[PDB]
RNA sequence: AGACCUGAGUGUGGCAGGACUACCCGCCGAACUUAAGCAUAUUACUCAGCGGAGGAAAAGAAAACAACCGUGAUUCUCUCAGUGAGCGGCGAGCGAAGAGGGAACGAACUCGUUGCCGAAUCGGGUCUUACAAGGCCUUGAGUUGUGGCACAAAUAUCAU
RNA sequence: CCAAAGAAGGUGUUAGCCCAUUGAGCCAUAAACCUGAGCGCCUCAUGAACAAGCGAGUAGCACUGUUUGGGAAUGCAGUGUCAAGUUGGCAGGUAUUUGUCUGCCAAAGUUAAAUACAGAGUAGGAAGACCGAUAGCGAACAAGUAGCGUGAGCGA
């Protein structure tokens, strides 16, 4: 774990500020937000095929197998109100599409 | 005290300063900046211009702590340095050290004339103070 | 453990599977009362979240709620002042109906405490929710150090002063700092604070 | 006539004045010089309950956030226990012994955390521990002579221990040195500073 | 608040041949019909009715209230200002009056009465004491009833030795630590008769500070 | 026959109901007034109306500030600040927050989850001087989960 | 003559010594309270050393209404639409798409003090540069009374 840049000592600079010997950050109970989640990832794909498909992830599944990908995505951020969701809600429609196929 | 007003020296004039004519009324011109443009413009115009209107940007949220930054000039920093440092220090030799942020001040200025040489450790520092202190046998030391 | 399971599975409510037990259990709720006793929760995975146990002394009360607007209960939809206190029907309450729904159920059943309140189901008219109240006079509750605080009196009515979590919710209490600075402790208290004018001795 | 006066911006259009049809809304302070008794009051009333222990938990020193008070130091909240663990305590014991603990607060520097552990040392080192028993003293307790020859703090802080929060000691007057007379200090601080100022407009036009 | 204005009290209007003061509402009443809401009505509403927003205290400058005392304190020591003052100091042996401490160990308020006797205040405590008498006004039907002169003031080091002398009608008791302006100049008047312990003498200095020190 | 699911009747043991309502919490909510007219605005998130607690209430243990050399639940005070914030027929008017000095403060805990357990749990009888935080019994309730242990102030617990 | 008591009430005029008061103290106590977490006994508890998860019709988002100093939206409500969690989310006060940084981890719950009492009570106190019987509460008095109104109410 990197010690941080000290800094300069001076009013304006990149590493502006009263010089202190910095300490590194301490790890805390919020660091495990990061990592994976493999129960909880087979948990939802279990529970996903047994329920099926919802009407959203149905459209922009075919809307997919079409060629108009940027279009399914327009769908996706009307319907979730978030450009990150609507591409999150594309990539798994896609790598649905690919574990069907195969 | 009650006893030095006006309305003591008018008990018996049955009108108290406001006349017969025009009479002491509750609102004859409205009620406090009414009619800035139209029947008070000229009191408006004359006595507060530039009161109406926009200029500027809009810097949402201020915060004034960010914007801290008191001044000092050169001929001022004897307030800051002891009477008997001052009597020792001279061009040459050991000089008084001032601290600008733990005496309140921020940046440098530098009119008039240093009446005492230091050594001054300052956040900010205006050129002319920097090179009239560097003359003057004197230095400046970045802070933060 | 199943609680995952049963989570996933109330998070996926669009499916096929879940929109027909949701018609289902819809079609059944509308053939009932506005406040019906029930044994146990429709959701007991929520119900724990909120609150319930399976003990003595713990009840769950499903009530109904119209869906839809407030209208100002004018005569022939008249008013009278400017107009811009003039709208009729377009007006919305101040208050959800989440906590309305707590609020009936407390007001009908003055013995109970309210507790917490979810979301069960919901129609084109109606919408439901699950409202767990508490016995203060079972000894399994007033022994229970987890559940010992609704017996005193300052939890009583709760749900009418607006502490349950869908009061706090409407009141604005799930923001803090700068997105909920003239909301608290309250709008009032804030109100009071801000425009007291403050008298000091010397001054 | 108005004349040349300033444009009044009283704010007094609300009913806050208390007359018939108005409750108002005011707040006089004609309770304050018996508040102020009272609280002293309680204040010496709570340090004969809590008698020998001192009235106030010991608290860390700190440094006020923005720029325009980094450089002043104050009490905090409680000690972390980052700071508790390098002056050899358990945060939970310590909650125990009369000191003020805080988990959120970070130690981002050693001087800061230095600076606390220091003051937790003097204040173990001047600690005098009750037994729970006197007749089976166990380690690290007092015997009946310091029990005996006890005393309270009761001080506004709690800091008689150990002392009021330090302050950087003031630079003694010293020579200017050879660089010092010859550095343009102002051109040195104008290039750091447009280097922060322009960094994403010469980092664009390098690009381009 | 409600004072005075606790009535329906409208208007009657200007039909009828009265004044159109707000008149007392309904009937079968002595007070049918009276004028109300009104400083000139009888039982009604006092002009500006008084608030308990009004200043009552006053800021003065740390500065000025030290000057004041230090003044009080200088024009105590001149026996002219003194005799013009009131106090009868004829036959004190000098002027300021500085006595020994032990009187700080006296515990009968007849040893405090020879000391006084001695160093000849009496004359003064005799004259507050002849003056008692019943106040001329409202003040005696509030807790006001008495009133008597200020007689001479006794200054102690600290808070200890006021046992015989608490009970002396005419003479007050001050510490050299607090000293009051309102007990150095009675009513505004400078010359207050002093007597001061050794011990409160030798601390003035060091409590006021010196021209230059 | 029987079960258990849903729902009745009765017995037994309880509780709700009204008053008060200064302050406080939730809703609902004007207008006169001011803008020298008036409709936005203002009055005012106020009066009146309808609920609900308590000696206080509410809030409260960071999905917090900040941008620091950083701070550290809530509440309150002075200050910030009638503001070179902002909002506004940008008119009349309106109008906060962080920081700082303080008051207070042994100030923190509980559940769901996840792991590992799994009835160890709860009522009811009966007994112990005991409607015991105890023993014994009990299908009565609960396995559609009550209870235990450990989750950062942490680094096992469980024996003997 | 008394004063560790001068205290201001009463008594046929203006009372330190006529009376009551003005102090140490003394006596008596359901429970609670406080006191080596006062102290025994029985009983019952109990302390120290001998890998994965973390709150979903939720948070968003759209439209409408409202509220806010909050302004390409400070909160909230209705309805539609509705997540992430393996660039994890949220905040960082000019909307967008990026990618860096910082702080924090929402959608169960409890919690004392410092704070209010702006027409409340209960049991007490201290008062006042206040009012002095057309005043001060409507009410110094068998006053919310007598009286008045179908009544809500009004009210000496
Ligand atoms: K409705
Ligand atoms: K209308
Ligand atoms: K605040
Ligand atoms: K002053
Ligand atoms: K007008
Ligand atoms: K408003
Ligand atoms: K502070
Ligand atoms: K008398
Ligand atoms: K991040
Ligand atoms: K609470
Ligand atoms: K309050
Ligand atoms: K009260
Ligand atoms: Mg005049
Ligand atoms: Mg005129
Ligand atoms: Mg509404
Ligand atoms: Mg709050
Ligand atoms: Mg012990
Ligand atoms: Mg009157
Ligand atoms: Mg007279
Ligand atoms: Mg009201
Ligand atoms: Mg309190
Ligand atoms: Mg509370
Ligand atoms: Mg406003
Ligand atoms: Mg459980
Ligand atoms: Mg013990
Ligand atoms: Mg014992
Ligand atoms: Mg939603
Ligand atoms: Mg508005
Ligand atoms: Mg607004
Ligand atoms: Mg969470
Ligand atoms: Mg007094
Ligand atoms: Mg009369
Ligand atoms: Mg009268
Ligand atoms: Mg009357
Ligand atoms: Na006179
Ligand atoms: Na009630
Ligand atoms: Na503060
Ligand atoms: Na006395």
């Amino acid at each position: 774990m990197s010690a941080p840049t000290p800094r300069t000592g001076i009013i304006a600079g990149f590493n502006k500020g009263h010089v202190t010997t910095r300490r590194p950050r301490q790890p805390s109970p919020n660091d495990r937000f990061a990592v994976p989640h493999k129960h909880l990832r087979a948990v939802k794909a279990i529970i996903a095929d047994l329920v099926g498909l919802s009407p959203l992830e149905k459209r922009v599944q075919e809307f997919l197998r079409v060629g108009k990908e940027k279009r399914a995505l327009k769908y996706c951020k009307k319907r979730l109100g978030d450009f990150t969701a609507a591409k999150k809600k594309r990539s798994k429609m896609e790598e649905a599409l690919r574990h069907a196929t195969k | 005290p009650t006893r030095f007003k006006k309305c003591r020296h008018q008990r018996g004039s049955t009108f108290c300063g406001y006349g017969r004519v025009g009479k002491h009324r509750k609102h004859e011109s409205g009620r406090g900046n009414a009619g800035g443009m139209h029947h008070h413009r000229i009191n408006f115009d004359k006595y507060h211009p530039g009161y109406f209107g926009k200029l500027g940007m809009d810097h949402y949220h201020r915060k004034k702590n960010p914007m801290w930054k008191p001044t000092i000039n050169l001929n001022n920093l004897s307030r800051l340095i002891a009477a008997e440092e001052a009597a020792k220090a001279a061009k040459g030799g050991t000089l008084p050290v001032v601290d600008l942020q733990s005496s309140g001040y921020a940046k440098l200025l530098g009119n008039g004339h240093i009446q005492v040489p230091c050594i001054v450790k300052a956040r900010y520092v205006s050129k002319l103070a920097d090179k009239k202190i560097r003359k003057a046998g004197g230095a400046v030391v970045l802070q933060a | 453990g199943a609680f995952m399971y049963l989570n996933e599975l109330w998070k996926k409510k669009s499916s096929d599977v879940m929109r027909f037990i949701q018609r289902i259990r819809s079609w059944e709720f509308r053939h009932q009362h506005t406040v019906v006793r029930l044994r146990r929760p429709t959701r007991p995975e929520k119900a724990r979240m909120l609150g319930y146990k399976t003990k003595q002394g713990f009840c769950v009360f499903r009530v109904r709620v119209r869906r839809g607007g407030r209208k100002r209960p004018v005569h022939k939809g008249i008013t009278y002042g400017k107009p811009k206190t003039s709208g009729v029907l377009g007006m919305k309450l101040n208050k959800n109906n989440q906590a309305v729904a707590e609020q009936r159920l407390g007001k009908r059943f003055g013995n109970l405490r309210v507790l917490n309140s979810y979301w069960v189901n919901m129609d084109s008219t109606f919408k439901w929710y699950e409202v767990i109240a508490v016995d203060p006079m079972c000894k399994t509750i007033r022994r229970d150090p987890r559940i010992n605080w609704i017996v005193n009196s300052v939890h009583k009515h709760r749900e009418q002063r607006g502490l349950t979590s869908a009061g706090r919710k409407h009141r604005g209490l799930r923001h803090k700092g700068h997105k909920a600075s003239k909301l608290r402790p309250s709008y009032r208290a804030a109100w009071r604070r801000n425009n007291r004018i403050v008298f000091l001795r010397k001054r | 006539p108005k004349g040349n006066n300033a444009i009044p911006h009283v704010h007094q259009k609300k009913h806050w004045n208390p007359c018939s049809s108005q409750k108002g809304n005011v707040k006089v302070f004609l309770n304050q010089p018996a508040q102020k008794h009272r609280r002293r009051r309680l204040r010496l009333l709570k340090a004969k309950k809590v008698f020998p222990r001192p009235l106030k938990a010991l608290r860390p020193q700190v440094n006020c956030p923005t720029v325009r008070h980094n450089m002043k130091r104050r009490l905090g909240r409680g000690f972390s226990p980052a700071e508790l663990k390098a002056a050899g305590l358990n945060p939970q014991y310590a909650a125990t012994i009369g000191i003020r603990v805080d988990s959120r607060r970070k130690n981002k520097s050693e001087e800061g955390m230095n600076v606390n552990v220091q003051r937790l040392k003097t204040y173990m080192s001047k600690l005098v521990l009750f037994p729970m028993n006197h007749k089976k003293v166990q380690k690290g307790e007092a015997s009946e002579e310091e029990v005996k020859a006890a005393t309270q703090d009761r001080s506004r802080f709690g800091d008689a221990a150990v002392g009021a929060v330090v302050y950087p000691s003031a630079e003694a007057p010293r020579a200017v040195s050879a660089e010092e007379k010859s550095m343009c200090v102002y051109a040195f601080l104008k290039k750091n500073h447009s280097a922060v100022r322009f960094f994403g407009t010469r980092s664009s036009r390098a690009a381009r | 608040r409600l004072s005075g204005m606790n009535h329906s009290a409208h208007s009657w209007g200007t039909g009828r041949a009265v004044a159109r003061i707000p008149r007392i509402s309904g009937g079968g009443t002595s007070t049918s019909g009276a004028g109300a809401f009104g400083n000139m009505c009888r039982g009604g509403r006092m002009f500006a009715p008084t608030k308990i927003f009004r200043r009552w205290h006053r800021k003065i400058n740390l500065h000025q209230k030290r000057f004041a005392v230090v003044s009080a304190l200088a024009a105590s020591s001149v026996p002219s200002l003194v005799m013009s003052r009131g106090h009868q100091i004829g036959n004190v042996p000098e002027v300021p009056l500085v006595v020994e401490d032990s009187i700080q160990g006296y515990e009968k308020t007849k040893e405090a009465m020879a000391f006084l006797k001695a160093i000849a205040a009496i004359d003064d405590v005799n004259r507050v004491n002849d003056s008692r008498e019943i106040r001329a006004g409202r003040g005696k039907m509030r807790n006001r009833r008495y009133v008597a002169r200020r007689g001479p003031m006794l200054v102690m080091p600290n808070n200890k030795g006021t046992r015989a002398f608490r009970n002396i009608f005419g003479l007050d008791l001050a510490n050299v630590s607090a000293l009051n302006l309102l007990h150095l100049a009675p009513g505004g008047h400078v010359g207050r008769f002093v007597i001061w312990t050794q011990s409160a003498f030798e601390q003035l200095d060091k409590i006021f500070g010196t021209f230059t020190e």
